[PDB]
């Protein structure tokens, strides 16, 4: 079993000792060697076990029963500091000192789409065709970046252009081509990459790369499970709240209730005052987790886009189609439909156009071959010119 | 123009000369303060002619002041230590 | 004195059970649970009083505490304020094995520990409390 | 441990079946394609992935 | 990741020390925060006091 | 060989009589730049306590 | 170069595992009588939490790590990689249940 | 390249008994002080009161 | 909606105008600088009542700049639209994205998404209009609309109207 | 077309390590090689070219329709190779303007 | 011959208005 | 006249109101959240956004304009950013006052240990100056070493 093995009062104690950084495993090996050497002698090292954890830097934990045993184990070592920096580990901490880590995900799944940390395809989305059993590397499906004779743009490996620019192409199978030492399978590069070269979480996909990857599958973006999970992650993480926001509750006993955010504490507890026909209920403040709150957007409110192609665009709400909200823009003066997850009720725009485009305000520019004008107002997407 | 010279100028009663010495002949600066929160948090863009205090969400009740740059620095350092000095242009009693 | 406190705690127990029943019916009637929130301040004030812990354990109010902590049949968890207040009260009182046997709160504690909609801080506190309550049994 | 106090521990803490069905319902509700939700409608219209697009492509008429 | 209370206490006490010395580096009863050159850190409080401070 | 060399050179160059990393609390002004304005000034500087 | 035997959790050099095999798991793994692929599938060089055990019988840690019936030595709290399905079935044939030490299973 | 001069530093002699009268706001009225220094090296070692 | 409000203005006068005609000059300066302006807080100031008998008080000399500062208090007629208000209008332009109407000095834009569906935009009609079987709204046509949202600018106000509810549309 | 190409991000993606004057010269060379394809590469900025003295008097929709009709007529008078269009998108810019076809 | 005059009094187009150089005099 | 024209009216300070900054106000007046310890992005100019040298905080270079206000170096006053703390910490300047406040109130019910029933307490509350009022209230409530769940009738205490 696993539950029954939890420690008791009569179990051997655990001590932690500060040591010099980077020598923890060395101290562990020295302790084991000393225990083995003195095992079977008149004065054996009266300890039971010793270990360390990578996260808990500078600490080595020994399971024993006596402080003299700890002193004897540490006697004759140079990594131990001058002072006896030893402490008694609390019995409750015994389970935590040996609990595992990095259990967020079971494994890297073959066929999943991931981003590359570094290399020539730094940041390019890649499909995990193969996961090596070692777990340190994995073979991936990528879009080649070649010039055929500062990196070239990603493009499917073209055998005809490659032969024209380099007639030394190799062939090993049908559809599997090796050019310049790189193996391209049906126009897609297949190359092993280390685990330290990949981002397996918070992956941001683009429909352009998705289409370029799924075109060979005879269907545009047939696989959408991992994409749906990424959508859920993006929707959940992008939500940020402020006092005074009108929100609705999705779960809990208070489901389908409206309220206004009164105060914000940390990023997971939000104090909300609820609104209802009963006056005595409207005078109560409730702290509610943010994971069960949805923003309420009323028609005719100034709202600013948080994230997306229309970032920093503002307008007035016109149509509320549930998840997707429609609003008339201020700069383009046209209706734009964006999800309610990307909107914040900002009563004032005050948009700054700096660090965008080539021209600033009051710039005398040439409209065309005949018309010359000056800039009166700048936008995130266009400019206004008086000729 | 140390403190003893300032005391001598006070004794003479010349307030205009003292103000000119410590502002025009030295670090003079212009800031904008919100008429509500009283803090120097107004995001003023002079060329576009728009002023805005995000905390109070107002665009109108905004004034400008002429203060020594060292005073602005002192108030910002006070705000860095969670102390909020609020400057108001009207008395209340 | 102590008997008056026991009577008051029994009245609180009856009020808590009635409020739980009313909130369950209201949820079954398409209305939010409000009675538990209404009774929460008085329950919090009573529980925060340390000298009444002995009378609480005499009257086995932990049974009603578990009843409030028990998720309703609609698979909806109780309000976060109720869970937080009850966890704080459980920490604040010297719960023994006999009291757990009378109330049977260990089942709900294990459910909270295993569940994932529960707040991770509440998850850690539930693990800590379960370990503390298993401590006397094994030694 | 010892059997009788193991039974006592079971009595105090339960086997979980009193709320195993609650846990199963929670996990069922935790688990759940429409391209409208995947990307912004403006981007979809730019990339030509809407119902008007399929109707135009299917239709036997010059655009 | 993982919560040994001793480690948590040590790291949170380090954070408290850094925040405190960022605003006042003359706290009597404990050593001052030092730079890599060995000089004490010029906290914000030291900026405002003395003849060479902000006010004077 | 750098230890003694740098220590002696630093203490003689800056006047702080101690280790470099313990500049505070060390006796300062022990070593000074020789005054060469006139011969008498140099002679006076070389016999100063 | 050191690798952690997945089954028992011991950590020894990979060449030691190849030349001599696991002193504890040889009754069910035959690591010495196994090729490099099987050695990798049962001994992994990617691990965490070096553990030195002196007395298996009385060490509560050894019982907690289920290594109180093995040879004292270098052990790893967490080992990257799991036993293969075929090796899992082979061990289940012997009647021995395999509990992963990867931490993802608990 | 700069000419540095070592300024002689004045200090109280060692190995001599100094008797001092402490001020009134103290339980101590008189103090006998001595600082010790080995002949070889003439370095301060310890002080006694 | 029109209102009467007591407003105040700060007027700075250059020393070159320190003459006997100072008061009247301040009056015309106030009239030129207030009549017709648009402030988001108040709306539109259309006229100032008793424009030739406004008290100006005593001006204070600004130390270090010589110019005098005057505090002028006056009563003026002000118009400001409100959210959720139904007012009369005259259509000024017809466009596929919607039609623009005028409510006094304010120009209101109504999008197609706030127009009843039966009022299909007809570009072939002369002039082009949003017409139904029994309704035809074109340039110069009286319309009754409800203001839903108002946008505040530097010295301008942008309002959005709707005719999708009852007793709205053509009148 | 060269002036507009030296500022277009299409050139930057095509030539990430080249100066702006190099992009301008490349645009000039491509215009000499094939004016029609360069005029197609303008996409939306082609509508801002000085086409007629009173080009701005017409409504935007009418001017856009006139440009579309002219370019469709010219490209249909020219003809488009399907194989080369598949081989290179640059030659495929002319595909949507063929009669019967569309973007 | 075109000059781009800006005045703070004028509100239209942020005070920017185009006026020919032949129709203005130096102040 | 050395400052560029600004349409905001020019006035002079008449009152300085002191106080503390609420976390809500700190979050409101901030323009960016500081989270990355690296000062420089990749040591290739353009300091990392979200770091301690975010361009939104203000500009100190002649050729770089502030990304928040758009003004030059001579006009940008600087804009604040905020950093979220994982665990709350003491303000070093208020620890003695925090200790005094802890001595004045109960640590469980969060209420004063004395009430207006005491004539001395009412007399102390009658005073106007906040500092002297706090001093008197502390001098009284310091001796009271136990919270009362009942009136010295329930006074709101927890006992
Ligand atoms: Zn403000
Ligand atoms: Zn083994
Ligand atoms: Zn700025
Ligand atoms: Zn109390």
């Amino acid at each position: 079993p696993q539950r029954l093995l939890i420690p008791t009062v009569d179990d051997p104690g655990i001590w932690g000792v500060k040591v010099r950084l980077g020598k923890e495993k060395d101290v562990v090996r020295q302790i084991l060697k000393k225990k083995l050497a003195r095992e079977g002698t008149k004065n054996p090292l009266e300890i039971y076990s010793a270990f360390q954890r990578d996260s808990f830097k500078g600490h080595v934990y020994i399971e024993a029963r006596k402080a003299e045993a700890i002193n004897d184990a540490l006697k004759g070592n140079v990594n131990v500091f001058s002072n006896n920096s030893k402490f008694l580990v609390g019995i409750v901490e015994y389970k935590d000192l040996l609990r595992p880590v990095k259990s967020s995900d079971v494994k890297l799944t073959r066929g999943s789409y991931v981003r590359v940390k570094n290399g020539k395809f730094k940041g390019d989305l890649a499909q995990v065709d193969e996961v090596l059993e070692n777990g340190l590397e994995a073979r991936l499906k990528l879009v080649p970046r070649l010039d055929y004779g500062f990196r070239p743009a990603q493009r499917l490996f073209s055998e005809a252009e490659a032969r024209v620019h380099e007639p030394t192409i190799r062939r090993d199978r049908d559809g599997f081509v090796t050019y310049g030492g790189e193996e391209y399978y049906e126009g897609f590069l297949y190359k092993t990459f280390r685990l330290q070269n990949l981002i397996v979480n918070s992956i941001n996909p683009t429909l352009n790369e998705l289409s370029l990857f799924q075109s060979n599958e005879e269907s545009t973006t047939i696989d959408l499970s991992t994409i749906a999970d990424s959508l859920k992650e993006t929707a959940k993480n992008l939500v940020s709240f402020q006092p005074g926001d009108n929100v609705e509750i999705i779960n809990g006993e208070l489901n389908h209730l409206t309220g206004t955010v009164s105060s914000v504490n940390q990023s997971t507890i939000v104090s909300v005052r609820l609104h209802s026909d009963d006056d005595t209920i409207n005078s109560e403040t409730v702290e509610i987790p943010t994971s069960d709150l949805r923003k309420i957007f009323n028609v005719g409110d100034h709202v600013r886009v948080i994230h997306g192609k229309h970032t920093d665009d503002t307008g007035l709400i016109v149509e509320v189609n549930g998840d997707k909200v429609e609003f008339i823009s201020n700069q383009t003066k046209r209706t734009v439909i964006v999800f309610s997850n990307y909107l914040i009720k900002s009563t004032d725009s005050t948009v700054s156009i700096n660090e965008s485009g080539r021209f600033e305000l009051h710039d005398l520019v040439q409209v065309n071959s005949d018309l010359v004008g000056i800039v009166i107002r700048a936008q995130k997407d266009s400019f206004d010119v008086l000729c | 123009f140390g403190e003893m010279e300032r005391d001598c100028m006070i004794a003479h009663g010349a307030a205009g000369f003292l103000k000119e010495r410590l502002m025009e002949a030295s670090d003079a600066f212009r800031v904008h303060v919100c008429g509500i929160c009283g803090l120097m948090s107004v995001i003023a863009n002079l060329k576009k002619n728009q002023f805005e205090c995000r905390s109070c969400k107002n665009k109108t009740n905004i004034y400008q002041l002429h203060i020594p740059y060292a005073a602005k620095l002192l108030f910002q350092e006070l705000m860095a230590m969670n102390i909020a000095p609020r400057l108001y242009t009207e008395r209340s009693g | 004195l102590e008997q008056m406190q026991d009577e008051l705690i029994q009245q609180l127990k009856l009020q808590m059970e009635e409020s739980a029943i009313r909130d369950a019916n209201n949820i079954e009637q398409g209305k939010p649970a409000i009675f538990k929130l209404k009774l929460l301040p008085k329950v919090k004030d009573i529980l925060l009083r340390a000298n009444l812990a002995d009378s609480i354990l005499d009257n086995n109010l932990l049974a009603s505490v578990r009843l409030w902590l028990e998720p309703l049949p609609d698979a909806s968890l109780p309000a976060y304020q109720i869970q937080k207040v009850l966890f704080d009260a459980i920490k604040s009182l010297p719960i023994k094995t006999s009291h757990l046997r009378e109330s049977g709160l260990g089942k709900v504690m294990v459910f909270y520990q295993k569940s994932k909609r529960v707040e991770p801080n509440l998850k850690r506190t539930a693990e800590k409390l379960i370990s503390d309550w298993t401590r006397p049994i094994m030694g | 441990l010892q059997g009788e106090q193991y039974q006592e521990i079971i009595e105090i803490f339960g086997d979980g079946t009193d709320y195993q069905w609650t846990l199963d319902a929670e996990e069922e509700m935790e688990q759940p394609t429409s391209l409208a939700d995947v990307f912004e409608p403006s981007e979809l219209k730019e990339k030509m992935l809407t119902d008007e697009d399929n109707v135009i492509r299917v239709t036997d008429l010059p655009e | 990741d993982g919560s040994p209370q001793h480690i948590i206490n040590e790291v949170e006490q380090l954070l408290q020390f850094h925040v405190a010395t960022y605003m006042d580096n003359d706290i009597a009863g404990q050593p001052q925060a030092l730079q890599k050159s060995g000089r004490p850190v010029k906290a914000i409080r030291a900026r405002l006091k003395g003849k060479e401070g902000r006010l004077r | 060989s750098t230890t003694i060399t740098s220590g002696l050179k630093y203490s003689l160059a800056t006047g702080n009589w101690g280790e470099q990393k313990k500049a505070m609390s060390s006796r300062a002004g022990v070593s000074q730049v020789l005054n060469r304005y006139t011969y008498s000034s140099t002679l006076s500087h070389l016999r100063r306590t | 170069r050191e690798r952690a035997c997945m089954l028992c959790g011991i950590v020894l050099p990979g060449r030691v595992f190849m030349q001599n095999g696991c002193p504890n798991c040889d009754s069910v793994l035959n690591l010495r009588d196994s090729d490099q692929a099987t050695v990798n599938e049962c001994t992994s060089s990617s691990f965490e939490g070096l553990v030195a055990v002196g007395d298996n019988e009385h060490s509560w840690v050894a019982k907690w790590l289920r290594v109180d019936r093995f040879q004292p030595g270098l052990y790893a709290v967490r080992v990257d990689g799991r036993l293969p399905s075929d090796i899992v079935a082979a061990l289940e044939q012997y009647g021995v249940y395999y509990r992963p030490r990867d931490g993802s299973v608990i | 390249g700069s000419e540095k001069v070592l300024i002689a530093q004045e200090r109280s002699a060692a190995n001599i008994v100094q008797v001092f009268k402490k001020a009134a706001p103290s339980p101590i009225s008189h103090v006998a002080e001595i600082r010790s220094a080995l002949e070889k090296g003439s370095r301060l070692i310890s002080t006694m009161q | 909606m029109f209102f009467l409000k007591d407003l105040s203005l700060i007027l700075t006068l250059h020393p070159s105008y320190f003459g006997p005609q100072m008061n009247q000059y301040l009056r015309e300066k106030l009239l030129t600088d207030v009549e017709g302006t648009c402030t988001g807080q108040f709306g539109y100031i259309v006229t100032v009542l008793d424009g030739m008998n406004i008290d100006v008080g005593k001006g204070r000399i600004i130390p270090g700049s010589g110019s005098a500062e005057f505090e002028v208090k006056y009563r003026a007629v002000v118009w400001k639209p409100f959210k959720g208000e139904v007012v009369d209008a005259i259509v000024s332009n017809v466009s596929p994205i919607g039609f623009f109407a005028d409510v006094g000095p304010l120009n209101v834009f109504v999008s197609t998404r706030l127009i009843p569906d039966n009022l299909v935009y007809n570009p072939s009609n002369s002039p082009p209009a949003y017409m139904s079987n029994d309704e035809l709204i074109t340039k110069g046509s009286k319309v009754r609309l409800k203001v839903v949202g108002t946008r505040t600018d530097v010295n301008e106000i942008y309002a959005i109207g709707s005719i999708k509810e009852d007793f709205l549309g053509a009148i | 077309t060269a002036r507009l190409y030296q500022h277009s991000s299409k050139s930057s993606a095509e030539y990430p390590n080249r100066p702006q004057l190099a992009k301008y010269c490349i645009g000039l060379a491509k215009y000499i090689q094939s004016p029609l394809l360069e005029y197609l590469a303008l996409d939306e900025s082609m509508y801002s070219l000085h086409i007629h003295k009173h080009q701005n008097l017409l409504p935007r929709e009418k001017l856009i329709d006139a440009v579309q009709t002219s370019i469709v007529d010219i490209v249909n008078l020219v003809g488009v190779d399907i194989n080369e269009a598949v081989r290179a998108p640059y030659h495929a810019l002319a595909l949507p303007y063929v009669c019967g076809l569309g973007p | 011959n075109f000059l781009f005059l800006r005045s703070r009094e004028i509100v239209e187009n942020q005070g920017v208005f185009v006026t020919s150089s032949n129709r203005v005099k130096t102040i | 006249s050395q400052f560029p024209y600004s349409s905001a009216p020019l006035r002079s300070v008449k009152e300085v109101q002191f106080g503390l900054l609420s976390p809500e106000e700190i979050r409101a007046i901030s323009v960016v959240k500081i989270e990355y310890p690296e000062i420089m992005d990749e040591s290739r100019q353009r300091p990392r956004e979200g770091g301690l040298n975010d361009p939104k905080l203000g500009s100190i270079d002649r050729n770089f304009k502030c990304q928040t206000c758009g003004e030059g170096m001579a006009e940008c006053p600087g804009h604040f950013g905020h950093m979220e703390l994982a665990k709350p910490v003491f303000h070093i300047g208020f620890i003695p006052k925090i200790k005094k406040v802890c001595e004045c109130i109960c640590m469980n019910c969060g209420k004063l240990l004395l009430d207006e029933t005491n004539p001395t307490m009412a007399q102390a509350i009658r005073i106007r100056d906040p500092k002297k009022r706090f001093n008197a209230v502390w001098q009284l409530c310091k001796t009271k070493m136990v919270c009362e769940a009942d009136a010295p009738v329930s006074r709101g205490g927890c006992g």
